């Protein structure tokens, strides 16, 4: 039910039992939810796959679960499932920086640029590999960027999406840079796409007549920098869309509140249906975190 | 563990009712003066278009009583806004009730796996029809081995084109008439692979076809909404 | 019960309590007597030999 | 009807099984990794 046995075929010598025995603590997945469970389909080694997707790897993870690594004695690990709502300590190796306040999320791991493929854990060709456990800015950063690169990249050659990500994969978080290994297509990918697209025509359609005009009113009435970023991008995009003066607005004639109320809800459904592609809900709720960095209270 | 609820449930609505395993959701009526009715989920199966009439049937002659008419009058006002109306609160214990914070009929529920998974969440669908007369409501009970709700909105979405399509025609056709959702994706709690039995139920002198799931243990889950 | 190993499953159950109900079966059988051997058992008459 | 009452019990030491081993209690392998023994052996 709740503490879940592994085994190994392998022996561990001391070597492997002192590199485990630092892992208290630290969150594996586990496709299964099984009790007499083995080490091949421990953590993401049988699903790891170079030139594959690196969108399936975090479907699939945010599909698996999640369990607690604590007590190795020789041949036993002792996986402990997290109960829901009660606090836990978690130990990440990943290199990001926490914070006694934000949330968490796990996606799967992206190389840090020292390249060290080495997580402590090896059994012949089988090695260990660890999810990523990210704070929730990063983890939605990541995951509207690389959608960002599969809705953007579609019918291009491969030169101006080249430049296009070698400045999009790098992301600097809190002094720590990082870049996504994969990010070939899916159709997976492509139901996001379908999803995206669908929304965002919805949120054309249903929009106010107000809405789609008030920059324009807020344009002609304030000048603030981020305002003037905002006509910078909107005159633009008007000029992509015509040559023509954009004509002053008037007196609107259909105000009425129940209609305001009503499509607006509606445009809230639907900007709800578009979040929930890149809102990844969240796994750890932090209490505390160690000066160090390296573990934390959290819970969930 | 368990977290008591005891309700004060007048005698209109007490047909189907004295088993165990039913469901209350407390609905926001049209009359202010009980403000919401606790009603039964066998009362949203004889308004869906899902299920057969021959329990649409059943359900009709055993539910003539003035409150389920009014019942059904309060909820056949709002054109698919039964999400802004519809709130659960948990399944009976034992029938004036108590209620923790179960049967399940043959036609409103479904799979999309071969429920082979050992642990099984199981959830509300509620769906939207827009091409019939106005909207056809769709129940549904799914259990299922999934557990992340992203990916069971997308084969939820892979498996319910025709009414995203039908969702889109309503919105293309009807501008003046602006709809929400298609519905909404809601969990109870999950079961095991085993005590999904498809048996029979003898209620009121009465004959049903019914699902039972045994170990099925509560947990509340919000009305997300999905299109 | 067995003691098994690290994960296979096992029972959780001991000393069940089974109830044996009783199985009647009763037996009948007559016997017959004269009425002149009751007449001549009860009432003895003095008389001969 | 009444209890299974008819339990018995059954030992190792007991059972010829034990012939075959070399039973020793020792109370630490929850702290123990492995166990080795190694041979030497010159030819003739």
């Amino acid at each position: 039910e709740a503490n879940i046995f592994c085994t190994f075929d392998h022996k561990l010598s001391i070597a492997d039992v002192g590199k485990l025995t630092k892992l208290v603590a630290a969150v594996v997945p586990i496709p299964q939810r099984l009790h007499l469970i083995k080490h091949y389909q421990l953590g993401l080694h049988q699903f790891v796959d170079h030139t594959r997707g690196y969108v399936r790897l975090r479907g699939l993870l945010r599909n698996m679960t999640l369990t607690l690594m604590r007590r190795v004695e020789g041949n036993q690990i002792l996986l402990h499932v997290p109960t829901h709502g009660l606090l836990y300590t978690v130990l990440n190796t990943g290199p990001v920086t926490w914070e006694k306040g934000d949330a968490l999320c796990v996606l799967p791991p992206l190389f840090h640029g020292p390249l060290a493929r080495e997580n402590l854990l090896t059994l012949g060709q089988w090695e260990l590999v660890l999810p990523w456990i990210v704070p929730m800015p990063l983890a939605l950063e990541i995951n509207q960027r690389l959608l960002i690169m599969g809705l953007f990249s579609l019918d291009r050659s491969y030169e101006e999406v080249k430049a296009a990500v070698q400045q999009l994969q790098t992301i600097t978080f809190r002094d720590a840079t990082f870049t996504i290994p994969d990010p070939v297509i899916d159709q997976h990918l492509l139901i996001d796409m379908k999803t995206a697209c669908l929304s965002m025509s919805m949120v054309a359609n249903l929009a106010s007549e107000l809405t789609m005009t008030y920059v324009r009113k807020l344009a002609l009435e304030d000048s603030s920098m981020l305002l003037v970023k905002c006509q910078e991008l909107l005159m633009r995009l008007d000029r992509e869309r015509s040559v023509g003066e954009p004509r002053t607005p008037a007196r609107p004639q259909h105000v009425s509140p129940d209609d305001e109320i009503a499509r607006l809800s509606a445009l809230f459904v639907m900007l709800r249906q578009l979040d929930d592609l890149i809102r990844e809900q969240v796994v750890f709720t932090v209490c505390d975190v160690s000066p160090d960095n390296k573990s934390a209270t959290c819970i969930f | 563990q368990a977290l008591t609820a005891r309700f004060f449930v007048p005698e209109g609505l007490v047909e189907f009712e004295a088993q165990p395993g039913a469901l209350l959701i407390r609905m926001e009526t049209g009359c202010d003066s009980p403000r919401h009715l606790y009603i039964s989920l066998y009362l949203l199966g004889i308004r869906a278009s899902n299920v057969s009439a021959s329990t649409r049937c059943l359900l009709e002659s055993v539910y003539t009583a003035s409150a389920a008419r009014a019942a059904l009058q309060w909820l056949d006002l709002g054109p698919h806004l039964l999400h802004r109306r519809l709130e659960t609160l948990g399944c009976v214990k034992t029938v004036l009730l108590t209620c923790v914070m179960l049967m399940i009929p043959k036609d409103m529920y479904l799979t999309w796996e071969e429920t082979r998974g050992r642990l099984q969440y199981v959830y509300l669908i509620i769906v939207y029809d827009y091409d019939g007369p106005e909207t056809r409501p769709g129940i549904y009970v799914l259990t299922s081995s999934i557990a992340h709700w992203q990916t069971l909105v997308d084969v939820a979405r892979g498996k319910f084109a025709r009414e995203r399509c039908s969702f889109v025609n309503r919105r293309i056709t009807r501008p003046r008439q602006i709809p929400l959702c298609t519905g909404v994706i809601q969990k109870l709690g999950w079961c095991l692979a085993d005590d999904i039995h498809t048996s029979f139920l003898v209620h009121k002198e009465l004959k049903l076809s019914v699902v039972r799931l045994d170990n099925f243990s509560v947990e509340l889950g919000d009305f997300r909404e999905f299109v | 019960r067995v003691a098994s190993g690290a994960g296979l499953p096992t029972s959780r159950q001991t000393t069940i309590m089974v109830t044996k109900y009783s199985e009647k079966s009763p037996i009948t059988i007559p016997f017959e007597l004269s009425a002149a051997c009751l007449t001549y058992l009860r009432e003895t008459f003095e008389g001969t030999i | 009807g009444t209890f299974c009452n008819r339990l018995e019990w059954v030992y190792f030491l007991t059972s010829g099984l034990a012939a075959a081993a070399h039973a020793i209690k020792f109370h630490d392998l929850n702290k123990l990794t492995t166990g080795k023994m190694l041979f030497h052996v010159q030819v003739p």
